[PDB]
RNA sequence: UAGCUAGUAGGUGGGGUAACGGCUCACCUAGGCGACGAUCCCUAGCUGGUCUGAGAGGAUGACCAGCCACACUGGAACUGA
RNA sequence: CCCGCAGAAGAAGCACCGGCUAACUCCGUGCCAGCAGCCGCGGUAAUACGGAGGGUGCAAGCGUUAAUCGGAAUUACUGGGCGUAAAGCGCACGCAGGCGGUUUGUUAAGUCAGAUGUGAAAUCCCCGGGCUCAACCUGGGAACUGCAUCUGAUACUGGCAAG
């Protein structure tokens, strides 16, 4: 606090870690489904939340949520994952991107279609 | 780009008359001006603070036919310019070419004026201008070219304008169909129902 | 009149050469405290007239050794 | 050697040349010793388009500066016009 | 003549043997624009009653403020519990660039051009209290001249 | 240790104002005398009186108007731990020009306004509002 | 990462450079750097600028321009202004 | 760039609508399916899921993710604190270091003042000008908060000398 003290030893900037460190400051990343499963939510939620453990192109083994009703994913299925946590599931930091490499868009969606990789119905 | 949807809808949502129709027949006859648009129109929820500011901004934008990026740019310009910010913004909006033609009266609506400008009916200083956002300068005469001078719509529009209250800051000749933009309008010349402090606050959120 | 600097002789062991601290009383960029910073310079002195701890005025010159590009002009305040 | 020449600036299809004194080795728009004028070939009427600092140019020539064909032409035009 | 406006209405609990008893507290602030501002808290079992009580309180315990041409007279600090407040005499036409509660109290007071910030806690009740305190603790050039024993021209 | 006499003097003045004491006394110094003179000129105190030969004591007579202190606030600025110097264009305006700032310039200790008029900076000793 | 350095630090004389110089060599002196961070480790081309911010600052160095370094990797010289 | 031809003709989507945050209803499911930036929603009347109608905001774009600054006075020089919220070494001595009562003299290092040189051009800002307008291009200024040198001032701080 004393100016002399500051001169001797200045103030450390508070290094804020990223909450999506497997991306490595990339907006998306490609990966291979190591394992596809359902899991129980955190404390006041009830569900079987769909999630895939994915080995990324840059070495990292993360787990990624799979949003939307129903999915075609299985083991060895290349999907795009993005940034975003599911809160009520512990340790899930990434969503899969629907509508890329090997992940389908949600069926019969008419709203938020861009969010669920759904093409314009005729 | 342009707003292409229902116009009386815009007026109803805002509350005021935005002059989005020619005004031969009154808007109370054209729509339920008191009731808001949609299933839940009669219900009127109480607007907090953000909402009121947003509504004011929407009103002004709708009245003139400026999209958000353009409006924001205009605001930036007003702030940059010396003097009062709201007044500057209003002056710029008025300066717009479509607005000037409408004020002169070579079009029933702002839409009509813009269409004419687009379709190359309007000369600024004897030079065909095509842009509705074209800033007119002081002492600039702007006239209908003869090809658009034969339009019955144009003559009808002139009559309608004659019905309306004529603006002091321009001087327009109906037979010659040319008007001289003598000076940038004063705030006293513009409408009192338009509030600028709300708009300024909104763009200073 | 020539550009010249004053400084204390921190050592004079190496023959024909002295090291001359040139303390300058600079202000700190951020905190505003005035901190004493030092600039040691190896200075050439012929005849080895200077002692350790003295005060000596020096000027810049063509390099006389790997580290020695300053020469002394006059010794002053040579008390012990 | 040192030369006195136009440097291309402006937009696509709308060149505006800054006449600069510069060591010929330097790139056209790169390092330059002194900027001694401008020339605007699409310049409209009631605009000069050209502006040559003649005294500086003369001084540089005396020092030994070669002149681009275009710059020479500009100088000739300026003298006639003025 | 008196412009008045309610800043915040807040729900409070007492927790009795039966269960909880809720009630509403309304903090209002009134002022004449010409300089005079006064805030009032108020508490009641229902919202409208609380606001009315608040209005009465506000109308009483007002305080006069020396305003120079619709803005402050000098940079002023204001303190209270959480509320550390800064307020600056900004140029005519800037408008009031000031937080929520702050904006309300200033507006009713009649300052049209100020730059404020609420540091520390921004708890409405304390920040309004702080702002009013700050406004009072602000003398005019006539007042400073009187205290120091000079003319206003000597002070500038 | 006593490390800042001017600061001590300022503190004494503030405490006197708080406690409604008529006069405040302290060991006199030349800088202190100059500061006192400046304060008197600007009218934040009624008078000062240096008294003694071997170790003289400055006695300031404090100023009251309506029950409250004339010296509303009085803060040290330059201090031994951190000296502050300003240029003539950077000279501060205390309380937007109502209060004064005592600045020690090349031509002696004077108020900020006087220094500004002269066209010279110096050590900003203290603000008074 | 708390000790580092033997052409190391300085001198004399030869040699070398377009040029001063441990640049190089022989001898002489025993120095030189270091808590105002040497040495060692990690990261990084630098600046005008850019973004942001009331400012003070923070982050950054794509495009345009100045400077530096590199040309498969590691060494070397020749020609030549 | 201009002139002529035909005919509304070839040209509107994306997100959101529980609060923060502008915009609400019905149907389907029934802690499931699903949503989510935060807080939260869903266990059979869901304005929070999915569809529909209606509405709101942007618009040739609109959303999501990543990244930097802001808000964050949340590294607090401007601009924080330490009894009980995180924070006074268990207590002392003490070198380097930081700070130094009061008077006079001297110095002018800090400090302050004026001048001179430089601080490339571009960029930013200001008044203009040119592309139909704008973006864009561009003239002239201002600015480049800096650094150096010379000549001054003697309050304060430093040095030196006596008290
Ligand atoms: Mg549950
Ligand atoms: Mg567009
Ligand atoms: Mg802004
Ligand atoms: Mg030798
Ligand atoms: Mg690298
Ligand atoms: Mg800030
Ligand atoms: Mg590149
Ligand atoms: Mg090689
Ligand atoms: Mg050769
Ligand atoms: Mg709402
Ligand atoms: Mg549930
Ligand atoms: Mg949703
Ligand atoms: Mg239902
Ligand atoms: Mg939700
Ligand atoms: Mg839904
Ligand atoms: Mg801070
Ligand atoms: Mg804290
Ligand atoms: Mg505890
Ligand atoms: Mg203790
Ligand atoms: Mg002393
Ligand atoms: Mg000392
Ligand atoms: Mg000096
Ligand atoms: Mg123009
Ligand atoms: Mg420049
Ligand atoms: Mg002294």
């Amino acid at each position: 606090a004393t100016v002399n003290q500051l001169v001797r030893k200045p103030r450390a900037r508070k290094v804020a870690k990223s909450n999506v460190p497997a991306l490595e400051a990339c907006p998306q990343k490609r990966g291979v489904c190591t394992r596809v499963y359902t899991t129980t939510p955190k404390k006041p939620n009830s569900a079987l939340r769909k999630v895939c453990r994915v080995r990324l192109t840059n070495g990292f083994e993360v787990t990624s949520y799979i949003g939307g009703e129903g999915h075609n994913l299985q083991e060895h299925s290349v999907i795009l994952i993005r940034g975003g946590r599911v809160k009520d599931l512990p340790g899930v930091r990434y969503h899969t991107v629907r509508g890329a490499l090997d992940c389908s868009g949600v069926k019969d969606r008419k709203q938020a279609r861009s969010k669920y990789g759904v093409k314009r119905p005729k | 780009a342009r707003y292409l949807g229902p116009k009386l809808k815009l007026s109803r949502r805002e509350g005021t008359d935005l002059f989005l129709k020619s005004g031969v027949r009154a808007i109370d006859t054209k729509c339920k001006i008191e009731q808001a648009p949609g299933q839940h129109g009669a219900r009127k929820p109480r607007l907090s603070d953000y909402g009121v500011q947003l509504r004011e901004k929407q009103k002004v934008r709708r009245i003139y036919g400026v999209l958000e990026r353009q409006f924001r740019n205009y605001y930036k310009e007003a702030a940059r310019l010396k003097g009062n910010t709201g007044e500057n913004l209003l002056a710029l909006l008025e300066g717009r070419l479509d607005n000037v033609v409408y004020r002169m009266g070579f079009g029933a609506t702002r839409a009509e004026a813009r269409q004419l400008v687009s379709h190359k009916a309007i000369m600024v200083n004897g030079r065909v201008v095509n842009i509705a956002s074209y800033q007119v300068s002081p002492n600039d005469v702007v006239s209908i070219r003869e090809k658009a001078k034969k339009q019955s719509r144009v003559k009808a529009a002139l009559e309608l304008a004659e019905q309306r209250e004529k603006p002091t800051w321009l001087e327009v000749d109906a037979g010659k169909m040319e008007g001289t933009f003598k000076r940038k309008p004063e705030r006293s010349d513009l409408s009192a129902d338009i509030n600028e402090h709300l708009i300024v606050e909104l763009y200073s959120k | 009149k020539i550009r010249t600097l004053q400084g204390r002789v921190v050592s004079d062991k190496m023959e024909k050469s002295i090291v001359v601290a040139i303390e300058r009383f600079v202000k700190h960029p951020i905190y505003g405290k005035f901190i004493k910073r030092t600039t040691k310079l190896h200075v050439h002195d012929e005849n080895n007239e200077c002692g350790i701890g003295d005060v000596v005025e020096i000027r810049e010159c063509r390099p006389l050794s790997k580290t020695k590009s300053w020469t002394l002009v006059r010794v002053v305040e040579k008390a012990v | 050697m040192v030369t006195i020449r136009l440097a291309r600036h402006g937009a696509k299809k709308r060149p505006f040349y800054q006449v600069v004194v510069a060591d010929s080795r330097n790139a056209r728009n790169g390092r330059f010793i002194e900027r001694v004028g401008f020339f605007n070939p699409i310049a409209s009427e009631k605009e000069e388009g050209t502006r040559l600092d003649l005294d500086r140019i003369a001084h540089w020539v005396g020092q030994g500066a070669t002149i681009s064909d275009r710059v020479a032409a500009l100088i000739k035009e300026v003298n006639k016009a003025a | 003549e008196l412009q008045e406006k309610l800043i915040a209405v807040n729900r409070v609990s007492k927790t009795v043997k039966g269960g909880r008893i809720f009630s509403f507290t309304a903090l209002t602030v009134v002022g004449d624009g010409n300089g005079r501002v006064g805030f009032g808290y108020g508490k009641a079992r229902e919202v409208p009653a609380a606001i009315q009580k608040a209005m009465e309180k506000a109308r009483r315990n007002m305080i006069n403020v020396a305003l120079n041409n619709g803005t402050l007279q000098h940079p002023v600090k204001g303190v209270h519990t959480g509320s550390r407040v800064f307020m600056q005499p900004a140029s005519e036409g800037t408008g009031i660039i000031a937080g929520g509660a702050m904006r309300a109290v200033l507006e009713v007071a009649g300052v049209h051009n100020v730059l404020a910030k609420a540091y520390g806690s921004t708890n409405p009740i304390n920040v309004v209290r702080a702002t009013i305190d700050g406004l009072e603790n602000m003398n005019s050039p006539a007042m400073v001249a009187a205290k120091r024993g000079k003319s206003v021209e000597e002070i500038l | 240790s006593m490390q800042d006499p001017i600061a001590d003097m300022l503190t004494r003045i503030r405490n006197g104002q708080a406690a409604n004491k008529a006069a405040v006394t302290m060991p006199s110094s030349k800088l202190k005398v100059a500061i006192a003179n400046v304060l008197k000129e600007e009218g934040f105190i009624e008078d000062f009186k240096v008294e003694g030969d071997t170790k003289p004591e400055l006695e300031l007579t404090l100023k009251y108007f309506q029950g409250k202190a004339v010296v509303e606030s009085i803060q040290r600025v330059s201090r031994p731990g951190l000296r502050i110097y300003k240029r003539k264009d950077e000279l501060p305006k205390v309380m937007a020009g109502l209060g004064i700032a005592v600045v020690s310039t090349s031509k002696g200790v004077m108020t900020d306004r006087a220094a500004r008029q002269a066209g010279l900076g110096g050590e900003i000793i203290c603000y008074v509002a």
